[PDB]
């Protein structure tokens, strides 16, 4: 199938993206300067968050043999592209006290969003693995961004080695599914079966090993261990754009995978995704019990919640609001991981040498920084399921939804965490408060940042209609 | 006050010093064993290098490498050696190893009479000939009270100029074909037999002539000499202009040669630097100008 | 056909008689006759742009055999290709990392 | 004539031997090669799938396996690089700084 | 035809058992090396043509010399590796080579268990590839490119020396 | 046993055979052909008393270096020294074995064509470098790290410059290649892939003038593999660039052979002339040279050759 130009409107962030990075990379050439590179990639990312309104009054059809554009891709595309503005934001004042070169960084950023776009857009098995490859490779260069740093160095290292590894199991899992099938395309896989032979041995393989890969790449157990040495290591922004955009758009594509494909009805698949979920869910809530790292305890953190995101999941061919559920709870997670993050990154800010240690020290973080506090409890209550939360929401609905379809061993698993989660997230926020013995606009919009995060994950969490709305507003192809 | 005062022409191994009075001229016996010992050190100089007996410091920070480009050459020039301090490419540190070519011509001049040293004169600088008699055969008529007649300066003025063109045009050909260019270096050695034919027609040999004498020269001019002059100096403008335009007006071997080891007036004083270095930095000093010999006054 | 099984027979021929005549004269020189620094990254840097160029050039070297069937439209992709891959190596010029020495 | 499935057992059998490579070896050069051996058998798998149904898109994914595969070995030898620089050393095991 | 392709899949897995348990890294990169080529000629039985050349062009032409670059610049002695042999004492190597023995033999009971009328080998030429490349694919041509580039600047940052 | 088919494959098997003899004696031929137009450049004469006019020379060459003593390095790896002789040998040999001499004479019809020429030549750096390693000699390591930089950095633009002439003939195979330059040959369109071509296929043979040593611990029969490989390795890119740019075998009244000849031996005496004339540029002119200014050269020539051929076809 050929592209038209009513293919070319609808292939808008795409193509916007790509011509910030071929920008950007002239601007890098012609003369280094930070401001303006970090000013180019901001522009050309909230171009490409724009043109989405463009792309919503293109309207929604299949954009290759290999891309579909419908309201998942509006939702998921908005959602990268905010994560993407916010690590941008939150990585200028990081990058100040870079001694090495700066531009680098936007660059990496603007091919793993594109790489996001890809995967939000994806309805092919090629361009599934393309986007984790697009969303992979950056992330090697940003988690390892201050290779001198020993910690950061490790972290990518891990990742890399892990990440090719993934990659070579979910690839050799697409080729069992396509010699199984015989089309790439996500409505074909499993096309060629019926009366009940939907269980071919060859295909359940082959979505096992692609379901492996991308456990790694949702950080499911037991493919979880990377998270919190990768976390821990990596810069802040980067562990902040490792949390939100990377694991909301190949959740996003594993959605739109499991919902197209015939095969994701078996019941084999259904109860080890519930087995998955549920190890998940007890692992990454009992293991961030006794941490004294914010960032491995948000590592494990991110865990729990793509256990929970992989629950709502398990009834998607049974419920109706499943999706719709699944895009509440990603969005409330993303507004929570950013305030979380961004608050980890602006007491981290600026890089102060790779000799030096990153600690964090969040004991009475209150009486020096009043705000930031204020801003990192409301997240931490946030991220517990707590009430007047876009979190707790987000809870409700992943709750609904298991209820729905007698999934009760799931919904078990989620009271439990729910209960450990609380306590380690309510150490924390308490830990703010104890006692414990910028000057730039650049900083100010960090700030202004994770202040404009926690104002809406209050206010959506008071008042949910608006954000339940505009989820169910973004309505896939049936 | 020396900072590395070590022996520079004997290797450091060596007992006595051999411009003394008392030091026997002659070559000892020659033994096996000395020659296979000194493989020894040859063989471990590579391993045991320490940068302290050569006058280098801070040697292996461990971001310099020790490169040795000797002791044989592929080049006529001779066999040295040179040691550097290396940081990748780049050259911050570096002495050269001389005296491999050590013939104790000061110490044969101690023991030649004034008349048969002349053959020794001339092997001091071996693409020089006569260019290399005429100061030591001037010096000794100095001594002598000898004041030659016309047409002895204007025969040994003649002769100098020969191999000083020989000897430039030899020095072009292998800076060519260090540049990269194999070429032009069979045609300037034709050109080279041809002063060499003229050179073997008025003193007898082709490299070392020994034909300068105290109070004159050997012989008399051979009769037809100013035909094979003419000749040659018929032949040699166009290949001259041909040289030029095949390598010297190149743009590699300009790209190859311009702006490498520049120096100023000041380094080439401070260093004495005295030729084409000294005359390119600026400074008008030739001694056929500034302080004539051999009547170079009438050219 | 029996053109193209003798066509198989004649490289296969060629192949072995080539690997076979390189190790008989090998033998041969072996048999005859009696007897008696680190490097730095400017190698990886070249190194690795050849990979990555080389990658470029196979996309490059697809398109090339079917620029007739795939019309103007893959005339316009391959141009979207070549000015990527022309900006990365414009990207790569300016910032020195082509140049050996600083 | 020949079947899918001894092409596929090939595969398989080169990328559980590139995974044992990758897991038995304390040298960071042979997981990278061991990564290698997984990924080009993956390609294998790719191509062999696309051969037995008379398709381009087994040879167009492995055109995109090999890109990848590339990549991934350009970007673990820059930072095997990297490790031998600044450590001296290429032991993964003894690159453990950060844990629990 | 089948005959090549048992043939050079038998090599290809010798080689490949003999990279995993080798010690010297040029060795292991030249057997390596003849894996590829072992698997390019499994490429060529099949009718993958470009699957092939692709294979020895770039695969055991760009990557591996790449490897053999590295190798070369680290001069490796084998320094704590030559004289440690530890992936050859059995109490490091059984168990991970039973783990991935019983994942071969799950996966070959997978394979094993799917509809098969075998390869007819008929030659697809590289003409239809680029066809199907810069047809139905362009996104993945240009978004490849992207990624070629995204893993060419990470490389170059942080594989420099200073 | 009489029957046609098998009458057929002996005399297609026999065919493979003697070009292949004929290209490894035109190599030494040739090895001894470059002394001489050395010596003909050079206002000399080279060898000519080893027989009529020096025609024994390369037999008493070939019987010198199998009588001499073989020599493999004390401290040395045994496999990598005697393989890397091997692949500068036959690597460029299979390079060519793809190239069609005259209609009904080729040995393999291949449907890749350069494509495996391309594979022949990512083989034939595995001779410089194991070259390099082998000789457990640093200095010759780094002159192997050099060489092998270059080679690559020449590879990197070679096949983007054939691919100029893979666009107008539309398919990789050599025949096709050569029956489309029945009216106009590809130097004239595709000059600029002409020209990076020829300095590509110049640089990927380390002859002048980009090259440098490695070669300094071989000896004997290895050296003289090395010696014969190279010969033969310009032989097969001046047969390569005979095909692909000047018709191959096309002409107006000499039989096929006779053109395919005496443009193949034109491109040798060209090869012999570069050596001669040509000096040796630096290591960072050459690297910029094949970066900067040979692969954009090839991206621009594939773009406009694709606008060509695409506005041609109404
Ligand atoms: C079958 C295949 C083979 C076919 C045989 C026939 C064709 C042979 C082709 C040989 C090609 C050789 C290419 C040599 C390129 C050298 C590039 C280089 O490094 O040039 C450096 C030099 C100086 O550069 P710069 O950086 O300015 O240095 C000044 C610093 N003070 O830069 C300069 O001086 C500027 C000029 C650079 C070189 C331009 C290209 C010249 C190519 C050689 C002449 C060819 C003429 C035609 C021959 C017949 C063709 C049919
Ligand atoms: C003999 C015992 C072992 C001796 C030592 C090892 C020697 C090398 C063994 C492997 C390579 C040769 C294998 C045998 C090939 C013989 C030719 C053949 O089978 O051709 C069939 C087919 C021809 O093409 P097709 O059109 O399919 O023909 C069908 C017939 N109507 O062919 C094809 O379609 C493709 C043919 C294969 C691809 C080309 C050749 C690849 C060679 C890879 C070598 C790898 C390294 C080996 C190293 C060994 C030593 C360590
Ligand atoms: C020191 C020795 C190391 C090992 C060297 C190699 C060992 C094996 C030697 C014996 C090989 C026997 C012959 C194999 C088959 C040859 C014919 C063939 O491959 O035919 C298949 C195919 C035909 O193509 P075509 O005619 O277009 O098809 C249309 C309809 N069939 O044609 C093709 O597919 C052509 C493409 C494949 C050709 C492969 C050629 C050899 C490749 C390996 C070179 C190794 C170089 C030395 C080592 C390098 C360093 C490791
Ligand atoms: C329930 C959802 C969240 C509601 C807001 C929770 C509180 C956010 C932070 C507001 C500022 C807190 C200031 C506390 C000061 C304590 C001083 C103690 C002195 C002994
Ligand atoms: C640690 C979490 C434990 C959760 C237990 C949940 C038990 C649910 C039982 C459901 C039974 C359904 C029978 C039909
Ligand atoms: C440098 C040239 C290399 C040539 C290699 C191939 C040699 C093959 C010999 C074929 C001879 C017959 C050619 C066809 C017959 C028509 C021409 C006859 C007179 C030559």
């Amino acid at each position: 199938m050929t592209i038209t130009p009513q293919n070319l409107i609808a292939l808008l962030p795409l193509l916007i993206v790509g011509l910030t990075v071929v920008v950007v990379m002239l601007s890098i050439a012609w003369r280094r300067n930070h401001f303006l590179n970090a000013t180019l990639s901001v522009i050309g990312l909230n171009a490409a968050l724009v043109s989405l309104w463009f792309v919503g009054q293109a309207g929604a059809m299949d954009v290759t043999p290999l891309m579909r554009v419908d309201g998942f891709a509006m939702l998921y595309t908005g959602l990268v592209l905010l994560a993407s503005l916010a690590t941008c934001t939150f990585a200028y004042p990081w990058l100040e006290g870079y001694n090495d070169n700066k531009d680098e960084f936007y660059l990496l950023v603007l091919i793993a969003a594109l790489g996001g776009i890809l995967l939000a857009n994806a309805n092919h098995l090629a361009s599934l693995f393309l986007g984790i490859e697009l969303i992979s490779l950056p992330l090697f260069g940003l988690v390892g961004y201050a290779f001198r740093q020993k910690r950061s160095l490790e972290a990518s290292i891990k990742y890399t080695i892990l990440s090719a590894a993934a990659s070579s199991f979910l690839l050799f899992g697409m080729a069992l599914v396509y010699a199984q099938s015989g089309d790439l395309s996500f409505v074909a896989l499993g096309k060629n079966l019926g009366d009940g032979m939907l269980n071919e041995p060859l295909l359940l393989a082959g979505f096992g090993l692609m379901i492996v890969g991308l456990g790694f790449k949702l950080s499911l157990v037991p493919f979880h261990l990377w998270t919190p040495d990768v976390y821990q290591g990596a810069p802040a922004p980067v562990s902040t754009f490792l949390a939100t955009a990377s694991k909301i758009a190949i959740f996003g594509v594993v959605m739109r995978l499991f919902l197209y494909a015939p095969v994701g009805d078996s019941e084999a698949i259904r109860v080890v995704l519930a087995i998955i979920a549920f190890a998940s869910i007890i692992f990454g809530n009992l293991m961030a019990l006794s941490q004294t790292n914010i960032k491995r305890l948000l590592g494990y953190s991110s865990i729990s919640h793509l256990g929970y995101l992989l629950v709502a999941l398990i009834a998607l061919q049974t419920g109706e609001m499943s999706m719709e559920a699944v895009g509440v709870y990603l969005a409330g997670y993303l507004f929570s991981s950013l305030g979380a993050f961004g608050v980890v990154s602006l007491m981290s800010s600026p890089y102060r040498g790779p000799d030096a240690d990153s600690l964090f020290s969040y004991r009475g973080l209150f009486w020096h920084r009043p705000i930031l506090a204020a801003v990192m409890t409301v997240m931490m209550l946030s991220l517990a399921g707590i009430p007047m939360t876009l979190g707790f929401i987000g809870k409700f609905y992943v709750l609904a939804v298991g209820v729905q379809a007698h999934l009760w061993w799931l919904v078990g698993a989620v009271v439990v965490g729910s209960a450990i989660g609380l306590y380690y997230y309510l150490r924390v926020a308490v830990s703010l408060y104890l006692h414990a013995p910028p000057s730039n606009w650049q900083y100010s919009a960090g700030g202004i940042v994770v202040l404009i995060s926690a104002l809406l994950v209050l206010v959506l969490g008071v008042w949910p209609q608006p954000l339940i709305s505009i989820v169910r507003l973004a309505m896939p192809l049936m | 006050g020396h900072p590395n005062l070590r022996r520079i022409m004997m290797p450091q191994t060596w007992k006595g010093h051999p411009l003394r009075k008392d030091y026997p001229a002659r070559a000892t016996e020659f033994s096996p064993f000395e020659l296979t010992k000194a493989k020894q050190d040859l063989e471990m100089e590579a391993l045991t290098f320490k940068p302290e007996e050569w006058g280098m410091k801070r040697g292996t920070n461990e971001d310099f490498m020790f490169l040795n480009l000797g002791p044989n050459h592929p080049s006529a020039h001779g066999a040295f050696r040179i040691v550097l301090q290396l940081d990748g490419e780049e050259i911050v540190d570096c002495v050269p190893d001389i005296g491999y070519h050590h013939r104790g011509a000061e110490k044969m001049g101690e023991r030649q009479s004034w008349h048969s040293y002349i053959p020794y004169t001339d092997r001091i600088e071996y693409l020089g000939g006569c260019v290399n008699e005429m100061p030591y055969v001037l010096a000794v008529e100095k001594l002598a009270g000898i004041t030659v007649p016309d047409r002895v300066n204007v025969i040994r003025v003649m002769l100098s100029e020969l191999f000083r063109i020989n000897s430039h045009l030899l020095y072009i050909s292998t800076f060519i074909q260090d540049v990269g260019a194999m070429t032009p270096v069979f045609f300037a050695f034709t050109d080279r037999q041809k002063i060499y034919d003229l050179v073997e027609a008025i003193t007898g040999f082709r490299m070392h002539p020994a034909w300068f004498r105290i109070g004159g020269v050997a012989h008399d001019l051979p009769r037809g000499w100013d035909r094979l002059l003419r000749e040659f100096l018929d032949w040699m403008p166009k290949r001259l202009a041909s040289y030029e335009k095949a390598a010297l007006q190149n743009t590699i071997l300009k790209g190859r040669s311009q702006g490498v080891a520049a120096y100023g007036a000041k380094e080439a004083l401070e260093w004495g630097t005295t030729g084409a270095g000294l005359r390119a930095t600026g400074i008008d000093f030739d001694v056929r100008k500034a302080r004539p010999y051999s009547g170079y006054e009438n050219f | 056909s029996t053109e193209v099984i003798a066509h198989h027979w004649a490289f296969a021929i060629f192949l072995i008689v080539a690997i076979g005549l390189c190790c008989l004269m090998l033998v041969g020189g072996w048999f005859l006759g009696g007897r008696a620094l680190r490097l730095s990254a400017k190698f990886y840097l070249v190194a690795m742009f050849f990979v990555i160029f080389d990658v470029e050039a196979l996309y490059l070297f697809a398109w090339s055999t079917s620029i007739r069937e795939s019309g103007w439209v893959g005339f316009v992709e391959a141009a979207i290709f070549i000015f990527v891959l022309l900006a990365g190596l414009v990207y790569l010029v300016r910032i020195g990392a082509l140049d050996w020495t600083p | 004539m020949i079947p899918l499935q001894h092409g596929l057992i090939l595969a398989a059998i080169l990328f559980v031997l590139g995974l044992t490579g990758l897991v038995i070896r304390r040298n960071l050069l042979f997981m990278l090669i061991g990564l290698e051996i997984m990924i080009n058998a993956s390609a294998l798998a790719f191509v062999v799938a696309g051969s037995y149904w008379g398709q381009t898109d087994g040879q167009v994914m492995y055109i995109l396996a090999i890109s990848l595969a590339a990549a991934e070995a350009s970007i673990g030898l820059a930072l095997l690089l990297q490790l031998h620089r600044r450590r001296q050393n290429l032991n993964i095991d003894s690159v453990s700084e950060m844990r629990g | 035809m089948e005959f090549a392709f048992y043939i050079c899949g038998l090599i290809a897995i010798l080689a490949t058992l003999r990279v995993i348990t080798h010690t010297n890294p040029v060795h292991a990169l030249l057997y390596l090396i003849i894996s590829l080529l072992a698997i390019s000629g499994v490429f060529f039985s099949l009718g993958a043509y470009f699957a092939g050349a692709l294979e020895i062009i770039v695969y055991a032409g760009a990557i591996m010399v790449l490897f053999v670059f590295v190798v070369m610049m680290l001069n490796l002695g084998g320094s704590e590796i030559e004289q440690e042999r530890q992936w050859l004492k059995p109490q490091v190597w059984i168990g991970p080579a039973i783990l991935s023995a019983i994942m071969l033999v799950v996966i070959v009971y997978a394979i094993l268990g799917v509809n098969d009328q075998g390869i007819d080998g008929t030659p697809i030429s590289a003409k239809a590839v680029g066809i199907t490349l810069f047809g139905p694919y362009v996104l993945a041509v240009e978004l490849a490119s992207m990624l070629l580039l995204a893993g060419l600047v990470v490389a170059f940052h942080v594989g420099r020396e200073e | 046993w009489i029957s046609p088919e098998l009458i057929e494959i002996l005399l297609t098997i026999l065919k493979a055979v003697v070009i292949l003899l004929v290209v490894v004696t035109c190599g030494a031929f040739m090895s001894f052909g470059e002394r001489r137009l050395l010596g003909l450049f050079q206002n000399r004469y080279g060898p000519n008393r080893v027989g009529w006019g020096g025609s024994l020379q390369l037999v008493a060459d070939m019987i010198k270096m199998f009588f001499k003593e073989d020599w493999i390095p004390k401290f040395s790896d045994r496999v990598i020294f005697t393989l890397a002789p091997m692949i500068a040998f036959t690597s460029l040999l299979l390079a060519f074995a793809i190239v069609p001499v005259s209609p009904g004479w080729v040995v393999a019809d291949l449907n890749i064509g350069i494509l495996f020429f391309l594979m022949m030549a990512g083989l034939a750096v595995y001779a410089v470098l194991f070259a390099g390693w082998s000789s457990n000699n640093k200095y010759s390591l780094l002159g192997a790290m050099r060489a092998s930089a270059q080679t690559l950095s020449y590879e990197v633009f070679l096949g983007l410059s054939l691919m100029g002439v893979v666009a107008q003939a539309g398919s990789f195979n050599m025949t096709d290649i050569v029956n489309s330059q029945a009216h106009v040959w590809n130097v004239i369109p595709q000059f600029f892939g002409f020209i990076t071509f020829a300095i590509a296929g110049v640089a990927v043979c380390h002859r002048h003038p980009f090259d440098q040593g490695y070669h300094i611990e071989y000896s004997g029969m290895k050296f003289g593999l090395f010696f014969v490989g190279e010969y033969i390795g310009i032989v097969t890119i001046s047969a390569l660039m005979v095909t692909l740019f000047f018709g191959g075998w096309q002409g107006p009244l000499l039989p096929p052979f006779i053109w395919f000849a005496l443009k193949t031996a034109f491109f040798m005496m060209m090869f012999i002339l570069i050596r001669a004339s040509l000096p040796r540029p630096r290591y960072d002119q050459v690297m910029s040279f094949g970066w900067k200014i040979c692969l954009p050269l090839t991206l621009i020539n594939l773009l406009v050759t694709a606008a060509v051929i695409l506005w041609q076809a109404q």
